[PDB]
């Protein structure tokens, strides 16, 4: 049986499309991989998590560059983020370091529940049990739709998230007018 | 199974039976420690941050002692600890906790090694006569009203002490 | 309370039919149609009354000169409200929370509120005229001009 | 499908049923053939329908029929002084105009919710009597088709036959009233109206 993605490589044995975004792309093999605490629920927790924080990355990019910085943070008026955090670390680094530890207790629970749910089975990976306005309760076939829009969206947001980390940090303009730029640039 | 206060984690089974049992322990503290040394220590946490945090925004409210000694004068709560290790306020109240807590030694050994029965936090303090011929539904509220209290005042006096240094101001964030 | 009892108010007159073009009723639960439901009257109750207090004192230079403690004042005495709001959905309640068992547009808090189904129905088209009467006055009065032009 | 050959039979015995881009076997919104069959009969109707109250409107308006009495708190009368009725659209006032256009946009409303509709079992162009449907909460006394009951009492055949020279008259009046507006904005457009139409100039096919 052949990989979707790849039709003239072999289907990977343990991705047997259970899992949302399951097109049978792992050419390396890295699935296979289970050996320095890292096995397929190590990696799916990890991608759900490069997805979800980079999704927020982008929202959290494009907020700032179309309707500025929040009140109590308008000491910030560059539409560069990468820039625009020093302002901020400048002038309020509290709540910043506020956010980091409130995210160390986060992570470091959400360590010991990928852990605890890997040994068990109890916990789907990248699972929280935050659906608070229940999605999740009928029509699972909307629902597994729901859980491959997360992937989609989230799989194309890590390019994006991290474009405008590198974009950002190269060009120091800000996303937006990155994206004018190479409009005047490439116009023909 | 399925801890309340974190849904994607298992119920740490050490915690039943003890009374502000949200399920929470993601760090298994309980698996290492006995449940009374910790319940003991939180407690214990709980009830001087209840009287810390009062007595710290007490006296930056301006509240003093009367008669007030004339060491004790110009102060406030940050500087108050410094300037009586010199006048020896704070080494009187220390060997006050000290009679207290090495009595309370014995007490927590013999509740951890001699099952004496002793509830933690239990003191017999109870002068006002509250808990009288109430049922264990009813000492359990009461129980929980203590640690919550407890619990919220170690949060408040830890905003109350560090704030107080970041800006040494007015009352509303010393 | 089901998805159709949810759609059953307001009345599908002025429209036609159930005006739901991107199809967001379907997807979910009966529970989170509840929250879409409860979430409507809620947005529509605070824009009626925002929307007359800017003709009550004529608008975003009224909020700048309110004080800090005056700001935080109002701000958590209307959080005591919406949290003894839901708290009251849940514990005083013959079916419970507007999102388990409840009606989604009770509001349960006693004094602030002191043939109705019809009000039901009433109240959220009422409503509905306001937030968009809202959105008007952010963005008609002030951030461009041209907008309506009314 | 089959009514359609059967109505246009009727208006014209030559030409029986006259289709060059075969506008008549498409659907719009996916209904059907026949649904949307109904919707370019309404269509078409309406069209001649306007455009015939156009045409008695334009002649009306272009000569000097200016009705007292003005109907407004200051003054300002119906705005004949140009004359030109697509100039005398233009001076009405900008607030005026929101008033002719909804007022409308309640019979093009009415006309679809209430009794029963043409992408449907059809009869287009019946408009619903205000009388029923129990959707209007005023009540009005009179209905648009029959106000003062002119004519009920006619047979089934003599108002099928009604229709067939309101679509005929209806389609010369959409040639009618557009071949004003052609010269109201290049003249030579019609032969025959050479001089008599004073080019408007403007925009005919915006309001404000
Ligand atoms: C990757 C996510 C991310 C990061 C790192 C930032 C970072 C920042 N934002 Mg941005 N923002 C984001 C997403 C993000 N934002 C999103 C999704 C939006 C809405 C579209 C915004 C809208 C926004 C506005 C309008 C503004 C900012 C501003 C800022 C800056 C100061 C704010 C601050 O430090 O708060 C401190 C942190 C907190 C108060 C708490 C953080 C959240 C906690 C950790 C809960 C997280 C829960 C998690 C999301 C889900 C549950 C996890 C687990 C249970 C599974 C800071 C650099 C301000 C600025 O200065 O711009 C220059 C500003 O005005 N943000
Ligand atoms: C993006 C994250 C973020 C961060 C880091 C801050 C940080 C701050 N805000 Mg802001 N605020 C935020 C989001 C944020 N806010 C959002 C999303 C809103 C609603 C639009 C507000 C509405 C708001 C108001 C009305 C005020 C603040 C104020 C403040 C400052 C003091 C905090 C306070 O009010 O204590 C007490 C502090 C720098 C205060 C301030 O100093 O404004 C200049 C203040 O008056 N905030
Ligand atoms: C998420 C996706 C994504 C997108 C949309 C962008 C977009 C951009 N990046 Mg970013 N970037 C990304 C991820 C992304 N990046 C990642 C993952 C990284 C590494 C971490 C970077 C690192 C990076 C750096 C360092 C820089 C950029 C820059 C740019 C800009 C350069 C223009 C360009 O090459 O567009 C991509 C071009 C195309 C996609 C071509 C379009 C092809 C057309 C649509 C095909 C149609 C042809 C048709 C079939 C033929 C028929 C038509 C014919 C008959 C006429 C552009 C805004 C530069 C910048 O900031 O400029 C100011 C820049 O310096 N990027
Ligand atoms: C965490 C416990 C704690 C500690 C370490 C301190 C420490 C201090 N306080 Mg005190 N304070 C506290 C709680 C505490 N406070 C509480 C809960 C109150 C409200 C009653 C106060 C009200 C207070 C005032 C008005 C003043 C101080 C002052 C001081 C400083 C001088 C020493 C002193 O003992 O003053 C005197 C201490 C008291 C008046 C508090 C008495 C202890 C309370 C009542 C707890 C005892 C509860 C217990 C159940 C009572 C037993 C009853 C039983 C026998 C029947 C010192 C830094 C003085 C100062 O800062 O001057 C610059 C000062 O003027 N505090
Ligand atoms: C609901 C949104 C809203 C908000 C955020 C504000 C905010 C403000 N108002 Mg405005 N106002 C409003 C609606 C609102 N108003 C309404 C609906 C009225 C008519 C009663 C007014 C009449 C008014 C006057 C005459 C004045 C203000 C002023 C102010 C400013 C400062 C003083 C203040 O806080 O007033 C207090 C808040 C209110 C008066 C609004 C209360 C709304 C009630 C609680 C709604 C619920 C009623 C409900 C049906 C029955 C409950 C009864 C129970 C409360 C007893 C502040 C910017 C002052 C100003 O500086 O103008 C430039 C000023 O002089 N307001
Ligand atoms: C085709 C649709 C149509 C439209 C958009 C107009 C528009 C106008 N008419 Mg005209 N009119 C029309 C048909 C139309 N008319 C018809 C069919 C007649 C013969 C009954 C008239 C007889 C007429 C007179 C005597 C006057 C106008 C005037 C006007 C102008 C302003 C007052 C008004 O709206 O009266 C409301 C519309 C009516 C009273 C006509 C009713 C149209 C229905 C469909 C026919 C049923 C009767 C406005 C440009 C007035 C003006 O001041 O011109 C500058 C004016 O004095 N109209
Ligand atoms: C070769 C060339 O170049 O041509 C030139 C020259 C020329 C001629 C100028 C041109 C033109 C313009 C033209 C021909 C315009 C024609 C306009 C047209 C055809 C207008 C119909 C109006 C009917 C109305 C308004 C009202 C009915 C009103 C009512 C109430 C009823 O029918 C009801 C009724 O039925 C019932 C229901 C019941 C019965 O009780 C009887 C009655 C009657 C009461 C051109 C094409 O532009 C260019
Ligand atoms: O042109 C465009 C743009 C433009 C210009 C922006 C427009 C606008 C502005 C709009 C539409 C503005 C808002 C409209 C809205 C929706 C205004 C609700 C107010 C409710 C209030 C003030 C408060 C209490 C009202 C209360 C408390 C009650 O009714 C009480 C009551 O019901 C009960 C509770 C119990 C009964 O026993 C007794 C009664 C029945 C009395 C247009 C015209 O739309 C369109
Ligand atoms: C049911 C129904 O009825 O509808 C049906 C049936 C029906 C009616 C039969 C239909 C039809 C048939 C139609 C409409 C046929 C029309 C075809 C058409 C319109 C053919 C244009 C040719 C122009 C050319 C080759 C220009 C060369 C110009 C050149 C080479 C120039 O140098 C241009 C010039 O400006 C410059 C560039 C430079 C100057 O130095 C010189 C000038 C000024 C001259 C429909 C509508 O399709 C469908
Ligand atoms: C050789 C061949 O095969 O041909 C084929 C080709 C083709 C195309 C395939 C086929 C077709 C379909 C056709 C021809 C469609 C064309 C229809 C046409 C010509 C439709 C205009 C309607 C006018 C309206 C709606 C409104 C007037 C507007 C009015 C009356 C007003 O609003 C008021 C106003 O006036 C006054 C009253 C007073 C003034 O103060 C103000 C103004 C001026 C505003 C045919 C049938 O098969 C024939
Ligand atoms: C902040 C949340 C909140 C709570 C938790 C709460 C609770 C109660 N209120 Mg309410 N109240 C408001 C808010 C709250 N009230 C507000 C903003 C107003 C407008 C100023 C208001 C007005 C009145 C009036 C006129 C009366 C009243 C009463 C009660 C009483 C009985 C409940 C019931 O009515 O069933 C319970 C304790 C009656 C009373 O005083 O009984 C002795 C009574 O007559 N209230």
């Amino acid at each position: 049986e052949k990989s979707q993605s790849l039709p003239f490589m072999n289907r990977p044995p343990l991705l047997d499309g259970s899992m949302a975004g399951d097109v049978g792309f792992d050419p390396l093999g890295l699935s296979n991989i289970d050996d320095v605490g890292i096995d397929l629920y190590w990696l799916r927790e990890a991608e759900i998590k490069h997805c979800r924080v980079a999704m927020l990355a982008v929202v959290g990019i494009l907020q700032v560059e179309i309707f500025g910085p929040a009140p109590g943070c308008e000491m910030a008026t560059d539409k560069c983020q990468m820039d625009a955090f020093w302002q901020i670390w400048g002038a309020h680094p509290q709540y910043i370091a506020f956010g980091l530890i409130m995210i160390m207790m986060i992570e470091m629970i959400s360590g010991i529940a990928t852990t605890q749910g890997r040994e068990s089975g109890e916990r789907a990976p990248g699972d929280f049990g935050l659906d608070p306005l229940g999605y999740g309760k009928g029509d699972a076939a909307g629902y597994a739709r729901l859980q491959a829009q997360e992937i989609a969206n989230g799989r194309l947001a890590m390019f994006a998230a991290a474009g405008e980390i590198m974009q950002g940090c190269t060009t120091h303009q800000g996303a937006l007018e990155n994206l004018m730029t190479a409009l005047r640039d490439n116009s023909f | 199974k399925k801890s309340q206060a974190l849904p994607f984690l298992p119920y740490p089974e050490n915690l039943a039976g003890y009374v502000g049992d949200a399920g929470f322990d993601p760090f298994r503290f309980s698996d290492f420690a006995p449940m009374d040394f910790l319940r003991e220590a939180e407690i214990k946490h709980g009830r001087i941050c209840m009287l810390a945090w009062l007595g710290f925004v007490a006296v930056d409210l301006g509240a003093r002692i009367y008669p007030l000694p004339e060491a004790y004068e110009g102060l406030t709560a940050v500087t108050a600890h410094d300037a009586l290790v010199q006048q020896g306020a704070m080494s009187q109240i220390f060997l006050w906790c000290s009679v207290f807590e090495a009595i309370s030694t014995v007490s927590v050994i013999q509740m951890l090694y001699e099952e004496s029965g002793r509830e933690p936090g239990y003191f017999g303090f109870d002068p006002l006569g509250f808990l009288n011929g109430k049922s264990e539904a009813e000492v359990n509220e009461m129980k929980l009203k203590e640690i919550k209290n407890g619990r919220l005042a170690m949060l408040a006096f830890s905003g109350v002490v560090t704030q107080a240094v970041l800006t040494q101001g007015p009352f509303p964030y010393v | 309370i089901s998805k159709e009892a949810i759609l059953s108010s307001p009345d599908t007159t002025e429209i036609g039919r159930v005006w739901d073009p991107l199809g967001l009723a379907e997807i979910g639960s009966a529970e989170t149609l509840a929250w879409y439901r409860h979430s409507e009257v809620k947005h529509g109750r605070i824009a009626m009354a925002a929307f007359v207090g800017w003709w009550a004192v004529g608008g975003l230079e009224a909020w700048d000169a309110v004080p800090g403690w005056g700001k935080a004042q109002m701000l958590l005495f209307a959080g005591l409200i919406e949290f003894h709001d839901e708290l009251f959905h849940t514990r005083r309640t013959e079916g419970g929370h507007y999102l388990r068992g409840g009606t989604p547009g009770k509001n349960m808090v006693p004094g602030l509120f002191d043939e109705l189904a019809k009000g039901r129905d009433r109240e959220i088209k009422n409503g509905r005229l306001a937030m968009i009467g809202v959105a008007g006055l952010y963005c008609a009065a002030t951030i461009p001009g041209s907008v309506p032009l009314q | 499908k089959d009514d359609l050959i059967a109505i246009a039979e009727k208006s014209n015995p030559v030409l029986k049923y006259y289709d060059p881009l075969q506008l008549g076997s498409t659907t719009i919104w996916g209904e059907t053939n026949s649904a949307t069959i109904g919707f370019l009969r309404q269509s078409e109707i309406k069209h001649g329908r306007i455009a015939m109250a156009a045409f008695v409107g334009y002649i009306v308006q272009a000569n000097g029929i200016h009705f007292p009495w003005p109907m407004s708190f200051d003054g300002t009368p119906f705005p004949a002084d140009a004359g030109s009725p697509p100039e005398q659209w233009d001076a009405l006032s900008d607030a005026a105009k929101w008033q002719i256009i909804l007022f409308i946009g309640f019979l093009e409303w009415f006309s679809e919710a209430a009794g029963k509709h043409y992408m449907r079992g059809g009869k287009p162009g019946a408009f619903p009597n205000f009388s029923d449907s129990d959707l209007i909460p005023h009540p009005v006394p009179l209905n648009l088709y029959d106000p003062f009951g002119f004519s009920k009492g006619k047979t089934e055949a003599q108002k099928a036959d009604g229709l067939i020279k309101e679509l005929n008259n209806g389609r010369l009046a959409m040639i009618g009233i557009m071949g004003f507006l052609a010269e109201q904005k290049v003249e030579g457009s019609v032969p025959l109206l050479k001089g008599v139409v004073p080019h408007y100039d403007g925009e005919v096919m915006a309001p404000f």
